């Protein structure tokens, strides 16, 4: 019986439409989360992988920045409006 | 225009020598002349009663003990119609005050269970005697006791024993007393019938669900008390407001389950065990079943055929299987739509995902 | 006192069985996802029992933190009809369910051994009888743990797999966009 | 294991009482910023307001709507409180003066801040009505989108010190607090903290749903109370992450020369005065940052969901995936990669 | 070695004998991957080796990306049809 | 432009009885098809047939009206009420205004001959 062990037990026991940016934000959270979680071993082995695993993780991050670039310039997460304001010109046949 | 649907005439005269001229068409502003007194308007039946009395301008005196349960009665009439007094059966002056200026009195007192300050005797017998003696002293023209169905002076149930003693004492001090004997009442926010079968996690019967009875909608009993308060033919009389259709407990439960579309839970464990579990639950402060009521689970409704009925008042009492839909639709879960097939082709035409 | 914490692994085994049966039997799928979360927790428990709390936490912050958030994020938005577990529809599988259970379990247990006689391959799996001694040496000098070792090998010895997982994640970005996002313009 | 019980009860009392009076501190701080006063009538200067709101809500009915679930609306607030509370275990108030004292304390906090989302996820399923299930989705997308940004900062600073022990991360801040070399990360971490708690200027769903008939947290009774002891504790917790990551935690002026001058020996007085000084530095830092949550609330208007997701994935993330490259380079330039101890 | 095999087998059987919906199929896939990782990590402990934990972390990555792609594919199906009926794929 | 709501019809005064006959019949048909919706949306305590009976009564009310303009007015008012009911604008009270009969018998004495009206001063 440790104080962490005593505490981690005590506390508990005492039709529609959607925009596809709503769903992409979740679907894209996965890979970016796996990237930032795969970066943990680097930060905890950063000395032992001196200057080799540094370069390796940079090529890793650059490859991932590519996909981020693709996401931005597609404008995936932007919401798009249908009822546009008219910008044609007013032209009268004579 | 509105109508005095409760009165047959506009000039009425009580048996105490008061003249009561009606005023109006019979709406919120009208006055019936009458002044009544209802000793349990805070409860399930008396609430519907004061609503029907004060809809037409009848002055209503409402003794209360809790200030906060009652407030839902002031809505029922114009200013000055509903009048409130704080009262207790252990204070006599309070009862004389409540009944002094009344042409009509209505006793709805009675718990379905015992307490520390009131046993079944003290509340169904002595309280009736106190009210009767004051109804007699002041010589109130009318008195309308309500004593439970199946009442019998000596019986396995102490409740029905007291309810029978309350009958004979009232009628042996106030000879002109009217006595009503309603059968198990049902309706919206009922005590022990439909809200229980619809909410209680599990039912129990020390018998089988076999106790036979004739239930009745409470609004109709309130209509009956209205049609008795004003009809002076009903002095020294007795009524049996039971209902057209005989229903065993298991029949009611099956209709409740059908209408709810959920499987009501019933257990049917024996008598002594349930009687013990009830006895031990009487020490917590909130009402629960009490040892004397599982005793009444073995006592089906014996109807007295010598007493008047609904048909002596021009009433057409209602049927349970029709009204159960109105009363149980709120607990109806209504899971989802039936048979979604033959809808894919229709759904395929609509845009489900915008970009 | 000692043996109060002896059968925790068997408890987790029993609980995983329960959560699997509950995932299979539940009416509304949302409940089935909640039971999947219970299963990932039990797995994280078991991994702590055998000395890998780092993976317990990585599971709780990956699977539960993202995948199951997303599963609820989907079933909240989609009209996923169902058919509650029944007896007219699913009983027919009982003989095949039972045969498949017995065979697949006995094979999955016999497979891990190198004995030549069949029955002995299973009786070897059921030989979990003897305790493993743990000796203490003094050769480890650093504070290297499992995560540091994983970083070292993954970023030095197996760099190529890392630089391919980057492309798997590029697919995880780029495929869902192409599928969901209509580049009409 | 008696003193372990004593130490738990001390901690729980201190944290819960701090939460209760953070409610009052929120209201009085916000008031004086608005040139009014109060609560200052329910106690001796309002020091009993929070317990009055509680006791009123515990004597209140437990009412459940017809078409709702019971178990989900009940356990989900309870599990939110639990998950928010167990994050307090790994939080140090002195060098090893911690209940957990794990070697994976960062990862414990990071996994528990991932378990936190489920309260908002299960809220929308408490209402079978259709719009609530989209309002919860808006409020989940903000959290899971901003947890990427809080994490990324945990990793950026752990590049400086290669250990997941919280005490070790604080002890490396004797030389300098990590808010001086990474000052912009202080703003970013404080912005994202305010977002993850769904606090203003990031209170989109509670407002957008306060207008509508639902899509909010329409609870009552005890679940209200637990949700309001889980919001005002996740606030302190996220403020603590800012503290022990960037602001030195329990660190302060070197109290070497003072303790040398005044004591002469290691007694059970010096240990007390030391733990007082450490915790006081940790506390005043939490106070200034809780003040900052309130300060921000009093000023800035609200965001919309498009402005907010755009803020995250198009402005913050690029800067961070840039910082992921500049800092390892900055260490490699100078031959200063930290060791595993 | 036991718990992993059991979750794997039961989840394969619940994948195969699911006449009800599809989210059970997704769940059974994820549980199969979980049971694999537990088998492998048990063996990696008993051997005191690292290749097992490496393949485990790799499985976690790949499974998360699997679920991402699967739940975009489902969203495409739903785009076109509007309802994911019990017996449709 | 301020666009019309869901079931809005533009007000158009027909010049003939023969066209308004058709328009009224379409309105009656829509009321009947929509009566179950009028039972679901409003928490109703009676039958769909009783709703259809009341609808038939309300259309029999003005069955013998030969002035064309008054008929056009009646048709427009009826389409207004259909739009009010099918879109969930009305609440229960405004709908059960049309069903006094279903509510419980109001008392006992409902005078129908002279003498009772005289005793109640309603003659
Ligand atoms: N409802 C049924 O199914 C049946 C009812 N009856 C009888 O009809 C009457 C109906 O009462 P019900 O409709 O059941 O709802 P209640 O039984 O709750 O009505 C009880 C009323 O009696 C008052 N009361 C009870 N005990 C005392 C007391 N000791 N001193 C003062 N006032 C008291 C209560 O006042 P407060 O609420 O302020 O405490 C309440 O207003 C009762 O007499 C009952 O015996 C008979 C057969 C069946
Ligand atoms: C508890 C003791 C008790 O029994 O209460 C005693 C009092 C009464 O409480 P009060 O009426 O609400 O405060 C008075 C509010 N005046 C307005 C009215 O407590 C207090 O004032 C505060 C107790 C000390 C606060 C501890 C921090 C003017």
């Amino acid at each position: 019986m440790n104080t962490f062990i005593i505490f981690i037990i005590l506390i508990p026991i005492v039709r529609l439409a959607f925009n596809a940016a709503f769903i992409l934000v979740a679907i894209l959270f996965l890979p970016f989360d796996l990237e930032i979680s795969t970066l943990l071993p680097y930060v905890m082995s950063i000395y032992l992988v001196s200057n080799y695993g540094f370069t390796i993780v940079l090529l890793f991050l650059l490859i991932l920045i590519i996909g981020f670039v693709y996401e931005i310039n597609t404008n995936a997460l932007k919401i798009n409006k249908h009822n546009k304001p008219n910008t044609d010109s007013l032209i009268y046949k004579l | 225009m509105n109508s005095f649907e409760n009165l047959a005439q506009d000039v009425n005269i009580t048996r105490s020598g008061k003249t009561l001229i009606a005023k109006g068409t019979g709406g919120r502003s009208s006055r019936t002349g009458y002044t009544a007194t209802v000793f349990g308007a805070n409860g399930f039946l008396g609430s519907y009663l004061t609503a029907k009395l004060a809809k037409h301008g009848t002055t209503v005196v409402v003794p209360y003990r809790e200030e906060m349960a009652k407030r839902h009665l002031k809505v029922t009439g114009d200013l000055g119609v509903v009048n409130f007094l704080e009262m207790d059966l252990r204070n006599l002056e309070s009862i004389d005050e409540a009944v002094r200026h009344s042409d009509i009195v209505v006793n709805l007192i009675g718990r379905e269970y015992e307490t520390k300050n009131f046993n079944y005797y003290d509340v169904h017998v002595e309280g009736a005697r106190r009210i009767a003696e004051a109804v007699k002293k002041h010589n109130i023209a009318r008195y309308i006791h309500v004593s439970a169905f199946n009442a019998e002076i000596d019986s396995p149930s102490e409740f029905n024993h007291t309810k029978g003693l309350g009958e004979q004492v009232t009628k042996d001090i106030v000879p002109w007393a009217t006595i009503v004997r309603p059968a198990p009442m049902f309706g919206r926010e009922d005590k022990w019938f439909l809200d229980r079968m619809a909410r209680s996690p599990c039912l129990v019967s020390a018998n089988k669900f076999q106790e036979t009875s004739n239930p009745v909608h409470v609004i109709d009993v309130a209509a009956a008390l209205e049609r008795i308060c004003f009809d002076d033919s009903t002095v020294a009389q007795t009524f049996e407001l039971y209902g057209p259709q005989k229903f065993t407990q298991k029949q009611i439960i099956d209709m409740v389950s059908e209408t709810l579309r959920k499987e009501v839970r019933h257990i049917e464990l024996p008598k002594a065990l349930y009687q013990a579990y009830t006895k031990a639950t009487q020490a917590i402060w909130w009402p629960t079943y009490s040892p004397d009521q599982v005793e009444r689970q073995f006592l089906s409704q014996k109807i007295d055929p010598s007493a008047k009925t609904f048909n002596d008042l021009d009433l057409t009492p209602m049927e349970l299987p029709d009204l159960m839909f109105k009363l149980i639709r709120p607990y109806r879960v209504n899971t989802f739509q039936h048979d979604v097939s033959q809808l894919e082709n229709k759904e395929k035409t609509f845009v489900h995902i915008l970009d | 006192m000692m043996y109060l914490t002896y059968y925790f692994i068997e408890i987790t085994i029993f609980l995983a069985i329960l959560c699997t049966i509950f995932i299979i039997s539940a009416k509304n799928p949302m409940v089935s996802i909640l039971y999947m979360i219970a299963l990932f927790v039990i797995a994280a428990m078991y991994l702590y029992l055998i000395g890998l709390g780092i993976f317990s936490l990585l599971y709780i912050m990956i699977y539960i933190g993202a995948i199951a958030v997303l599963f609820l994020f989907i079933i909240t938005l989609l009209d996923i009809n169902s058919t509650e577990l029944s007896v007219k529809s699913n009983i027919r599988d009982l003989p095949l369910v039972l045969i498949s259970l017995i065979v697949l379990t006995i094979s999955g247990l016999m497979i891990y051994s190198n004995d030549s006689i069949l029955i002995n391959k299973l009786l070897e799996a059921f030989g979990n009888d003897y305790n493993t001694i743990i000796t203490q040496d003094w050769f480890n000098i650093e504070n290297t743990t499992l995560l540091t070792t994983i970083g070292n090998v993954l970023l030095t010895n197996n760099a190529f797999i890392l630089l391919v997982l980057a492309i798997v994640l590029l697919l995880g970005i780029i495929g869902p966009i192409s599928i969901t996002m209509k580049h009409k313009e | 294991m008696i003193i372990n019980i004593v130490e738990i009860l001390i901690f729980l009392v201190c944290v819960l009482f701090s939460v209760a009076y953070l409610t009052v501190a929120e209201r009085k701080t916000l008031a004086y910023m608005q040139r009014r006063l109060g609560p200052n009538f329910v106690g001796y200067y309002g020091l009993l307001q929070a317990f009055a709101d509680a006791v009123k809500l515990l004597l209140k009915e437990i009412v459940l709507p017809k078409e709702s679930n019971y178990i989900i609306l009940v356990i989900s607030p309870l599990i939110t409180l639990i998950t928010a509370l167990i994050g307090w275990v790994v939080i140090p108030l002195g060098p090893g003066i911690t209940l957990g004292e794990l070697n994976l304390g960062i990862l414990f906090s990071l996994a528990i801040g991932s378990l936190g989302v489920f309260g908002s996820l299960l809220s929308g399923w408490s209402s079978n009505s259709k719009y609530s299930l989209l309002g919860s989705i808006r409020s989940t997308a903000q959290l899971i989108s901003y947890e990427l940004i809080l994490t990324s900062i945990f990793i950026i600073i752990i590049m400086f010190v290669s250990s997941l022990n919280i005490t070790t991360i604080i002890e490396t801040q004797r030389v300098v607090w990590y808010c001086i070399p990474l000052l912009p990360l202080l703003l970013i971490f404080f912005i994202a903290s305010v977002a993850e708690t769904a606090r203003p200027p990031f209170d989109l769903t509670e407002s957008e749903s306060e207008l509508v008939a639902g899509y909010f947290t329409e609870y009552s009774g005890s679940p209200f109370v637990f949700f309001f002891l889980a919001e005002y504790s996740n606030i302190i917790l996220i403020s603590a992450f800012n503290g022990y990551l960037l602001l030195g935690g329990y660190l302060s002026f070197n109290y070497s020369y003072l303790f040398n001058i005044l004591f002469n020996d290691y007694s059970y007085v010096s240990f007390l005065f030391e733990g007082l000084i450490n915790s006081s530095a940790y506390a005043i830092k939490l106070v200034f940052l809780m003040f900052s949550f309130i300060w921000v609330r009093a000023a800035f208007p609200r965001f919309t969901y498009d402005n907010l997701i755009n803020f995250c994935w198009i402005i913050l993330l690029p800067l961070l995936f840039g910082i992921f490259l500049i800092i390892p380079s900055t260490l490699y330039i100078f031959d200063s990669f930290p060791t595993l101890i | 070695m036991f718990i992993g095999t059991i979750i794997l087998v039961l989840s394969f059987l619940g994948f195969v004998f699911n006449r009800r919906n599809i989210i059970l199929a997704f769940i059974c896939l994820e549980t199969m991957l979980l049971g694999i990782n537990l088998i492998l990590l048990r063996n990696s402990v008993l051997f005191d080796d690292i290749s097992g934990s490496l393949f485990a972390i790799v499985i976690i990555i790949l499974a998360g990306v699997e679920s991402a792609i699967g739940l975009s594919l489902l969203v495409s199906y739903y785009r076109l049809r509007g309802v994911i009926n019990s017996y449709g794929i | 432009a301020i666009i019309a709501t869901a079931f809005a019809e533009t007000v158009k005064f027909s010049g003939s009885k023969q066209e308004l006959q058709k328009r009224t019949l379409a309105l009656y048909r829509q009321f009947l098809r929509g009566a179950p919706t009028f039972a679901d949306l409003y928490e109703v305590q009676f039958s769909i047939p009783t709703i259809r009976t009341k609808i038939r009564q309300e259309f029999e009310r003005h069955r013998f009206v030969d002035d064309l303009s008054i008929q056009n007015v009646l048709y427009a008012k009826g389409h207004m009420e259909y739009q009010e009911c099918i879109n969930f604008w009305k609440q229960q009270a405004q709908f059960l205004k049309y069903f006094p009969e279903e509510d419980d018998i109001q008392g006992r004495h409902q005078p129908s001959n002279f003498v009772d009206k005289f005793l109640k001063n309603r003659a």
